[PDB]
RNA sequence: CGCGACCUCAGAUCAGACGUGGCGACCCGCUGAAUUUAAGCAUAUUAGUCAGCGGAGGAAAAGAAACUAACCAGGAUUCCCUCAGUAACGGCGAGUGAACAGGGAAGAGCCCAGCGCCGAAUCCCCGCCCCGCGGGGCGCGGGACAUGUGGCGUACGGAAG
RNA sequence: CGGCCCCCGGCGCGCGCCCGGGUCUUCCCGGAGUCGGGUUGCUUGGGAAUGCAGCCCAAAGCGGGUGGUAAACUCCAUCU
C-alpha cells in the first residue's frame, strides 16, 4: 500500500547490499600509525594549553576544564575528545602508580 | 670518545658497500659463471652495512638491525631527533658519532646520517 | 513620472550594458562549423559509431523527475565487474566507464548489465592481425553499415506498463482513502513526540 | 619509514623540543637578507610533498614578508570620496601573505618556474617561507615527460596569475554550494557572463 | 703549527644556457573611484565596473568532488536554452539577484609525496668511437648529482605479496 | 578541367619495449601554522557571517568537511 508521504515513502526497491568505497574508510587508526603517533608523544610532549587544562582536570572540576578548552580548541565536539583524552593520559599517569 | 668510535670505525670499514667500480666487474663475474655453471645461489646474504635515515629507520621498527651509528651535527635536527628514542623501545643499540661526514665516508658520497649493522 | 494602471517594473538596465551585448551573428555559421566538425571526426573514427560509447540508463534525481530515465556519464565499476569485462579494457572496446557512480538497487544493477551484455552481443571488434581472441568470422558479411547515429542503442525507451483490466474487487474500493493519507502524514509528524511521551510514562516508578 | 616520524613531529610545534629549534632559525633567518638562496630545503618531508625532488634542476629560496595587513596608500590618510570608503587603517588585502612570497621570489628570478612554497617560521614583524624553484631548461627537468608540464610556455610566471597552491586559494574557486560566485572558471568570468545581454537573432 | 673531510658562504670577461622589452581585442592576478540613481542625502546604487599595476597564450582560466541532493537518486570542467527577474539581499526604499533539477554542444581521463619492496636498479656533463642525414639516440670510459632518498611497480575507483 | 614544381596524416624491411587476468589468503593505506574557532575589514543574493584576508588561539584520527537559522544530544546520508 505505497504511498509518497508518512513514514515509509517513496517507490519500494531492494537494496544491493555491497563492500563500501575505500575512500570511506579514511581517518582510522591502523596500528603502524598508532605507533607513530604513540612513540613520538614522549620525545615531544605536551603543548602548553594542555598541561593547564591537565593541572585543572586532576584536581579541581570538569566544567571549568571543558570551558578552558572551548576557548582554545574551537568547538565543542573537538573540545571534549581533547578533554577525554588528556584524562585517559591522565589515570595512565595517576592510576598506573 | 675517539677510541671507541676508531674501534667501531674500524669494523664499519671491511663492510664498506660496494662502490661502482666493483658493481661493473660483479656483473661481469656474474655472467661468466652464469656462462660457466648456472648455479642457483652462488651467495646465501652479501653482508653490507645500510645507510640512510629512511633505511635505517624501516629496519630499526622491524628490529632488523644489529647496531645503528647515528650521526652528530644533522643540521636540520627532526630529521634525527627521533631515532634515539626509536631504538631504545625497538630493542635496537644506538650511538652517537662524531661528524655527519665522516661516516660518510664510509658509503663513498658527502654525509649520510646514519649507518645499521 | 508613473501613470495610470500598469505594471511596477524593475528593468535592469541601470549598468553599463552596452559593452557587454551578445549578438548572435555568428550562430548560423558556428553551426556550420561544428557540423564540419561532426563530420570530419565521424570519419576519421571511420568504424567506430559516431556520438561515442554506449551508456548507461539512469532516473532522474528529484520529486520532479524521477519518472523518468535519462542516459549517464558510465557504468558503475560493478556493472562491468558484474557483466563480466574489465574496467581498463572497458573504454577501449567503446563503453563509457564512471567509477564514481553507486548502484543501490538491484533493479537499476541489472538493467545496465543486461543492457551491456547486449551491447557485447550487437558489438564486432576488428583484429590487428586475424588472430581473433573470442572473436569469430569475418566482420558479420561486412556489418551491414560502416557508421551508427545518435546512440548504440538508443538510450531513452522511456517505456510504460500494459496493466489491461482489472475487476473491481471488495475491499479495493473500500478502504484505501484519502484518509489513508491524512492519517499517514500525521503519524509522520508526531511520531517523534510521542516516543519522547513513552520515556516520560515509564520512570513513574 | 622516517618520513612519517617528520611529519608527525613536525604537528606538534608548541612543544620544547619543537619551538625551541623553530625559534634559534627565526633569529637565524632574520639575521639574514629579504630573498636568499637556501642550499637545500630545511624541512624535506614538506617540500617534497609538493613536488620537490633531490636533483639537478630544484632550487630553494626563502624570502621574508612583513606581518600585517595593508594601511591604504594615500596621502594624510584623506580618500575625498563618500564616508564608506574612509577605510585606510583596518584593511586586509585579500591575497595572502604566502602568495607575496611566492611572487617576489618568482619575481626576482625570472628564468625559473616556481612550483609552491612552505611555511618554516614567524616571530611577530616577518614571516618566512621556503619557495621551491624549477629550472626549466637544465636537460634533468627538459627530459623526464612527469615534469615537462612546467617547461611549456604557458606556465611562465604562475604567480602573477595565482596558479600555485598559496595562490588560487585567494581566487575563491571550487566546486560546491559554497564557491558559486565563481561559477565559470574565475570571479570575473562569473561576473562578465551573468552581467552580458544575451539578446538572440530571433528575440 | 699543519693536513683533510664536510657544512655554510664569496669571487670570476669561468664552460654552457636562460629572464628583461613591445603589442594587450579576447584571458588571468591585484588595486579601485566618483559622476549617476534615490526627485535632497550619508548605507545603498553606479560598481567590484572606468582609470592605475603586474602576467600570459592562440586561446586563456576551469577541470576529474573535502559535489549535488533527500528519491526508484544523480556523477570532472566549460558553453547554450531554461530555471528566473525566481528564492534571497535592501534607509525591505531606489534598486540588486544566484543555484540545483531538466534539454542540448563537447566529451577523457590521469600523476606524485606518503606506505613498504627492489645491492641507487636513476640522472647530468665531458672524452673517443658502431651508425647516420637536417642530429639526437641505446653502447665504450671518467667527473659530478644523489641515501637529508634518484628510478621501478604504486593512488583511495583500492594497492601489494 | 588538364598539365608543372613544392610541402604533409597514416602500408611494409632493421631499432627499441614485452606476462596479463580471476578467486582466496596475508599485509599495507595518505598532504598541519593546515582544518577549525574568536575577532576585524572587504566581498556575496548568502540572510546567527557566501567567499577572501590580517591577527590571536590552534586540532583530531570509527577522524574530518558538508547537509543553506546560532546551539546541545542522536541517527542517517554524502564526499576525503
Ligand atoms: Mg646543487
Ligand atoms: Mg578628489
Ligand atoms: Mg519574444
Amino acid at each position: 500500500y505505497p504511498m509518497a508521504v508518512g513514514l515509509n515513502k517513496g517507490h519500494k526497491v531492494t537494496k544491493n547490499v555491497s563492500k563500501p568505497r575505500h575512500s570511506r574508510r579514511r581517518g582510522r587508526l591502523t596500528k603502524h600509525t598508532k605507533f607513530v603517533r604513540d612513540m613520538i608523544r614522549e620525545v615531544c610532549g605536551f603543548a602548553p594549553y594542555e598541561r593547564r587544562a591537565m593541572e585543572l582536570l586532576k584536581v579541581s572540576k570538569d566544567k571549568r576544564a571543558l570551558k578552558f578548552i572551548k576557548k582554545r580548541v574551537g568547538t565543542h565536539i573537538r573540545a571534549k575528545r581533547k578533554r577525554e583524552e588528556l584524562s585517559n593520559v591522565l589515570a595512565a599517569m595517576r592510576k598506573a602508580a | 670518545d675517539r677510541q671507541t668510535a676508531t674501534q667501531l670505525l674500524k669494523l664499519a670499514h671491511k663492510y664498506r658497500p660496494e662502490t661502482k667500480q666493483e658493481k661493473k666487474q660483479r656483473l661481469l663475474a656474474r655472467a661468466e659463471k652464469k656462462a660457466a655453471g648456472k648455479g642457483d645461489v652462488p651467495t646465501k646474504r652479501p653482508p653490507v652495512l645500510r645507510a640512510g635515515v629512511n633505511t635505517v629507520t624501516t629496519l630499526v621498527e622491524n628490529k632488523k638491525a644489529q647496531l645503528v651509528v647515528i650521526a652528530h651535527d644533522v643540521d636540520p635536527i627532526e630529521l634525527v631527533v627521533f631515532l634515539p628514542a626509536l631504538c631504545r623501545k625497538m630493542g635496537v643499540p644506538y650511538c652517537i658519532i662524531k661528524g655527519k661526514a665522516r661516516l660518510g665516508r664510509l658509503v663513498h658520497r658527502k654525509t649520510c646520517t646514519t649507518v645499521a649493522f | 513620472a508613473p501613470s495610470r494602471n500598469g505594471m511596477v517594473l524593475k528593468p535592469h538596465f541601470h549598468k553599463d550594458w552596452q559593452r557587454r551585448v551578445a549578438t548572435w551573428f555568428n550562430q548560423p555559421a558556428r553551426k556550420i562549423r561544428r557540423r564540419k566538425a561532426r563530420q570530419a571526426k565521424a570519419r576519421r573514427i571511420a568504424p567506430r559509431p559516431a556520438s561515442g560509447p554506449i551508456r548507461p540508463i539512469v532516473r532522474c534525481p528529484t520529486v520532479r523527475y524521477h519518472t523518468k530515465v535519462r542516459a549517464g556519464r558510465g557504468f558503475s565499476l560493478e556493472e562491468l565487474r558484474v557483466a563480466g569485462i574489465h574496467k581498463k579494457v572497458a573504454r577501449t572496446i567503446g563503453i563509457s566507464v564512471d567509477p564514481r557512480r553507486r548502484n543501490k538497487s538491484t533493479e537499476s544493477l541489472q538493467a545496465n548489465v543486461q543492457r551491456l551484455k547486449e551491447y557485447r552481443s550487437k558489438l564486432i571488434l576488428f583484429p590487428r592481425k586475424p588472430s581473433a581472441p573470442k572473436k569469430g568470422d569475418s566482420s558479420a558479411e561486412e556489418l551491414k553499415l560502416a557508421t551508427q547515429l545518435t546512440g548504440p542503442v538508443m538510450p531513452v525507451r522511456n517505456v510504460y506498463k500494459k496493466e489491461k483490466a482489472r475487476v473491481i474487487t471488495e475491499e479495493e474500493k473500500n478502504f484505501k482513502a484519502f484518509a489513508s493519507l491524512r492519517m499517514a502524514r500525521a503519524n509522520a509528524r508526531l511520531f517523534g513526540i510521542r516516543a519522547k511521551r513513552a520515556k516520560e510514562a515509564a520512570e513513574q516508578d | 619509514g622516517a618520513y612519517k616520524y617528520i611529519q608527525e613531529l613536525w604537528r606538534k610545534k608548541q612543544s620544547d623540543v619543537m619551538r625551541f629549534l623553530l625559534r634559534v632559525r627565526c633569529w637565524q633567518y632574520r639575521q639574514l637578507s629579504a630573498l636568499h638562496r637556501a642550499p637545500r630545503p630545511t624541512r624535506p618531508d614538506k617540500a617534497r610533498r609538493l613536488g620537490y625532488k633531490a636533483k639537478q634542476g630544484y632550487v630553494i629560496y626563502r624570502i621574508r614578508v612583513r606581518r600585517g595587513g595593508r594601511k591604504r596608500p594615500v596621502p594624510k590618510g584623506a580618500t575625498y570620496g563618500k564616508p564608506v570608503h574612509h577605510g585606510v587603517n583596518q584593511l586586509k588585502f585579500a591575497r595572502s601573505l604566502q602568495s607575496v612570497a611566492e611572487e617576489r621570489a618568482g619575481r626576482h628570478c625570472g628564468a625559473l618556474r616556481v612550483l609552491n612554497s612552505y611555511w618554516v617560521g614567524e616571530d611577530s614583524t616577518y614571516k618566512f617561507f621556503e619557495v621551491i624553484l624549477i629550472d626549466p631548461f637544465h636537460k634533468a627537468i627538459r627530459r623526464n615527460p612527469d615534469t615537462q608540464w612546467i617547461t611549456k610556455p604557458v606556465h611562465k610566471h604562475r604567480e602573477m596569475r595565482g596558479l600555485t597552491s598559496a595562490g588560487r586559494k585567494s581566487r575563491g574557486l571550487g566546486k560546491g554550494h559554497k564557491f558559486h560566485h565563481t561559477i565559470g572558471g574565475s570571479r570575473r568570468a562569473a561576473w562578465r557572463r551573468r552581467n552580458t545581454l544575451q539578446l538572440h537573432r530571433y528575440r
